[PDB]
This record gives C-alpha cells, sequence and structure tokens, in this order.
C-alpha cells in the first residue's frame, strides 16, 4: 500500500491510497501485460471470527461475496481550518493506517507540531485483538512504565507507516514532509 | 529555530510521494498547467512503474478530492470480488482459513479498479487528457530508471517469497537468479505496451481490450476467479466523504467500504471529550486515553464496517457525538479495561 498527496496552485488537493495489498500482491504477474496482481481478497473475513494477516477480525459485515467489495482500513483524509483546506495526509499500514492518520490529526490540532514534528514523532497503536498497545522506538522508558503500571501491555514492534503529507500555510504557502520510516520518497513542490 | 525537523516548502504547488521519481512527475504535470487530479492520476500511474510494491494497475484504492471552493468528494475505486467469489471460498476442507489461498493463490485476487478511478477522476475533475497523465510513466517503463535502496530491499525481502515462484514475474523482476540489485536497471517492456495501449484506447483497454484478455487467461489457466463479465462489470463509484468536527476543525475521510473515515473520526469524537493538549504528545496520560478509545473503535468495525451496497452501514450512530461520549465516560485515565471486556456497541439509542 502506499499514499500521496497533491495541492496545485489553485488550492485544489488530492489524496490517494492504493495498493496490491500486501507488498508486490499475489507476485502474480497476467500473463504479457507486465501488471501485479492484487491480494485484496485476503481484506475480507474468511471465517467469523478469525484473523486476516493484519488480525483484523469480522462476520456477516465483511463476509466473502461475489461483486462485494472488501472492507479497507485505508483513510487518504484531509482536516480543514478556518474554512480552508489544512491538511492532506494518508498513509499505508493495514489495521494501522487508521491510528496512523488519527496521530498526524491529532498532532497537528492538539500538540501544535508542524507537518515534519507531526510526520517524525513516533506512534503507538492498539487494535482491540490482539490486546496489546504497539509502540514503535521513541517512547521515554518513564512514560512505558506509567503505561503497564495504568494495565496496557506494551508490544515494541516494527515501525508504522510512511505518511506523505501537505500543510497549507494561511497566507496560502505550503509545507510538506515525508516519512523517515520510507527511503527514497520525496515531497517537492515549486 | 526552535523547531528540530522543518517541513519543505513551496509557494505553489507540492506533491508528496514514496518515490522521488514519481513525484517529481506531478511536479511537472503541475507546473505543465495541470490541477491536483492531473498530478495526482500521474503520480499514480508514475507509481505504477517505480514502486511495483504498492504502486499499481492491478490493484485498487480510494481517492479523496477537495476543490478550491471547498466541494469535497471520494472517489471509491476497490476491487471488487469476482461473480463466482463464494463465502466460503478460502476455507480448507476441515473448515479453517487457508491465509495461502487468500494471500499467494490466483484465488487471492479482487478485480482491479486502480484505472477505471484514475479515469472517473479524470474525466470529471481533471483538465488533461489520459494519454498526456500516462506518458510519463509509459516512458519510465520503456525506457527503464535505476533500482534504489527501497526497491532493491523490497525485492529482496518482500519480492523473494513470492516474484520466483510465477515464469512471468521472474523474467521482469529476478536477474542472474537473484532480485534486482541496487544500480541495476529495470526495464518493463510489458508494462510498457499496457501503458501505451490504455494511453490510446482509454480505460476500456483494460477492462474490456487486450489487457483484459490477459488477465482472464492467467485466472482461466490457474484456476483464478476473474472472468471477463468481471472486468467488463467493473465500475469506480463516487460517494459522499465521512467527515466529522473535531474541537471547530472539519476532517474528511473515506465512507464505506473503507473503514477509516468513520473510525478516525469516531476515536476523535471520544478524544474531544478530554484536554489532550493539557496532558501532550508522549504523556502516558494521552497514550492511555487514545488506546482504549482505539479498543471500542476496532470493536465496533469487527461487527458492523463491510460493502455498503450489501450491508447496511450505521455508519450516523457510529460517529455520533452521544455514542463517544457514552465511550469517554468509560475509560479510566488510571486502569486499562482488558479487551475481553469490550464487546462492539450498542448502537440503537443512537440510530
Ligand atoms: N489492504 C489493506 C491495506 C494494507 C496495507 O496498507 O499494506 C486495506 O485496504 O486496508
Ligand atoms: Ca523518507
Amino acid at each position: 500500500t502506499t499514499h500521496y498527496s497533491v495541492v496545485d496552485k489553485d488550492g485544489n488537493a488530492v489524496a490517494v491510497t492504493y495498493t496490491l495489498n500486501t507488498t508486490f500482491g499475489t507476485g502474480i504477474v497476467a500473463g504479457e501485460s507486465g501488471i501485479l496482481l492484487n491480494n485484496q481478497m485476503d481484506d475480507f473475513s474468511a471465517k467469523p471470527g478469525v484473523p486476516n494477516v493484519y488480525g483484523l477480525v469480522g462476520g456477516d459485515a465483511n463476509a466473502v461475496g461475489p461483486n462485494k467489495r472488501p472492507l479497507s482500513s485505508m483513510s487518504p483524509t484531509i482536516v480543514v481550518k478556518d474554512g480552508k483546506t489544512w491538511l492532506v495526509t494518508g498513509s499505508p499500514g493495514g489495521s494501522r493506517i487508521i491510528t496512523t492518520v488519527l496521530q498526524m490529526v491529532v498532532n497537528s490540532i492538539d500538540y501544535g507540531l508542524n507537518v515534519a514534528e507531526a510526520t517524525n514523532a513516533p506512534r503507538f497503536h492498539h487494535q482491540w485483538l490482539p490486546d496489546e498497545l504497539r509502540v514503535e522506538k521513541g517512547f521515554s522508558p518513564d512514560t512505558l512504565k506509567l503505561l503497564e503500571a495504568k494495565g496496557q501491555k506494551v508490544a515494541l514492534k516494527e515501525a508504522m507507516g510512511s505518511t506523505q503529507s501537505i500543510m497549507v500555510g494561511p497566507d496560502g504557502e505550503l509545507y510538506g514532509a515525508s516519512d523517515p520510516r520510507s527511503v527514497d520518497d520525496l515531497t517537492a513542490g515549486y | 529555530e526552535e523547531d528540530v525537523f522543518h517541513p519543505v516548502r513551496a509557494k505553489q504547488g507540492m506533491v508528496a510521494s514514496v518515490d522521488a521519481t514519481a513525484t517529481q512527475v506531478g511536479v511537472d504535470i503541475l507546473k505543465e498547467g495541470g490541477n491536483a487530479v492531473d498530478a495526482a492520476v500521474a503520480v499514480g500511474y508514475a507509481l505504477a512503474v517505480t514502486h511495483p510494491q504498492a504502486g499499481n494497475l492491478g490493484g485498487g484504492g480510494f481517492m479523496l478530492i477537495r476543490s478550491k471552493n471547498g466541494n469535497t468528494t471520494a472517489i471509491d475505486f476497490r476491487e471488487m470480488a469476482p461473480a463466482k467469489a463464494t463465502r466460503d471460498m478460502f476455507l480448507d476442507d476441515q473448515g479453517n482459513p487457508d491465509s495461502k489461498k487468500s494471500l499467494t493463490s490466483h484465488l487471492a485476487s479482487g478485480t482491479p479498479g486502480t484505472v477505471a478511478g484514475f479515469s472517473l477522476a479524470l474525466d470529471k475533475y481533471g483538465t488533461m487528457p489520459l494519454n498526456k497523465v500516462v506518458q510519463p510513466a509509459f516512458k519510465l517503463a520503456r525506457d527503464g530508471f535505476i533500482v534504489n535502496d527501497a526497491l532493491a530491499d523490497d525485492l529482496k525481502t518482500y519480492g523473494s517469497e513470492v516474484l520466483p515462484n510465477h515464469e512471468n514475474s521472474k523474467a521482469i523482476f529476478w536477474k542472474e537468479g537473484e532480485p534486482l540489485k541496487k544500480g541495476d536497471t529495470l526495464v518493463q517492456a510489458n508494462l510498457a505496451k499496457s501503458l501505451e495501449m490504455i494511453a490510446e484506447n482509454g480505460p476500456d483497454e483494460f477492462y474490456k481490450g487486450t489487457i483484459a484478455e490477459q488477465i482472464a487467461q492467467e485466472m482461466q489457466k490457474n484456476g483464478g476467479l476473474i472472468t471477463k463479465e468481471d472486468l467488463a462489470a467493473y465500475k469506480a463509484v463516487e460517494r459522499t466523504p465521512i467527515s466529522g468536527d473535531y474541537r471547530g476543525y472539519q476532517v474528511y475521510s473515506m465512507p464505506p467500504p473503507s473503514s477509516g473515515g468513520i473510525h478516525i473520526v469516531q476515536i476523535l469524537n471520544i478524544l474531544e471529550n478530554f484536554d489532550m493538549k493539557k496532558y501532550g504528545f508522549g504523556s502516558a496520560d494521552a497514550m492511555q486515553i487514545m488506546a482504549e478509545a482505539e479498543k471500542y473503535a476496532y470493536a465496533d468495525r469487527s461487527e458492523y464496517l463491510g460493502d455498503p451496497d450489501f450491508v447496511k452501514v450505521p455508519w450516523q450512530a457510529l460517529t455520533n457525538k452521544a455514542y463517544a461520549k457514552s465511550i469517554a465516560d468509560q475509560i479510566d485515565i488510571n486502569k486499562a479495561k482488558p479487551s475481553s471486556e469490550i464487546r462492539p456497541g450498542k448502537l440503537a439509542p443512537y440510530e
């Protein structure tokens, strides 16, 4: 999965998140087309109560069915401030997309972090099942100690996401940031 | 000066993506006079070539568009399960799900929507013809580009598990028995031909033309389900965005078939009841509150979310501030509640 954002000179904005699901999808090219095929079907609930590759579960609502679109977690998002497009963001991450984008929004609104600061900040995540508070490296040992005291089951795991965001200044100027978690990416303009 | 992290700055237009080449393609389109949608489609096609890991023509996704005038809309180009798909298609003879079937077999694929989605957006909200936004990608496929650290690393890690197991895939991404290395040139002649035909015949090339034929045959010969009828019946869908209000800021995101918009708004609704700014980033209190709020949202996700064209999603109740308030009142900032004690919420009183 990958996400990208765009804002033009007139102020129009677009946020796109698209994917093959897992990296390279099935890894199957369609004949001589040179096109890789997705493995999006794993996003359906194969059986009620049994988790898919991202630990997500379902029932009747997200059951496999003909011509049905499997439930996604993709969240291209736009935040509006004072009636104007302010933050354009999104990210890959399967079940973690929801919490990653959420943190971008909270970091921007509640903590007043500029787009780069919000992007480089560490992330945490809890998806109900499994019952664990997943964290990235970067949180204070003092803070993690307090969380464990509160009853959270902290699990240090792999870095989450790849936000590619743009913030629109009050005067219309643009500010952008690419995720430190992904190399060879780029935010550029003119 | 007090900032440790600085954003990239621009005065007119800007593009942010996972790949430098694709980002530059988008910026060039903007410099050429294309609008945000034109550039977004160009980037999408460019990534389909330079970022085979996720950029694609064989997958699907979502697009959020907001015009300078405030008009906000969502484009759903999520893959559709084939007409031959069945509820228990991924269960083994014992009735247990087989992850191999849903992730690495030909049965794991849904009918692709990317080409349909980009064309729906370009035709209605763009200003340039498809051939012009596909050209950059076409050249990259035909003439090739240098494999960087990101692509080399992904080919070696994730690619090794699947690409070499299929002849056509191996012929493109493997070389001398190993994954392409950093510094190697990746030329994708077959993809270039597909891109060339799409640029000249339009999206129908993918859903009804030669490409469609190639997909259908790949499936038919290997036990897959996608047929020409499936491809011909695919349609991207413009839907109303899911949105909410958080402390005076309006948040717009994707509606079902995505669970993203609904749960981001639901969680923000819950958080609005706490003084997050006071706790501050990286504080145990802030993290505790959010972790707890997230549990309820994911519990609701497992029961109420699905394709809106097949099931009725109670999005109003899920994004109702009173409902969020009832969840907020359950959160103990000093004691986490085990997931075993959390079930999908009772929405009746909120709908
Ligand atoms: N297929 C997942 C995305 C997986 C990923 O981000 O890698 C979804 O649509 O939610
Ligand atoms: Ca980076």
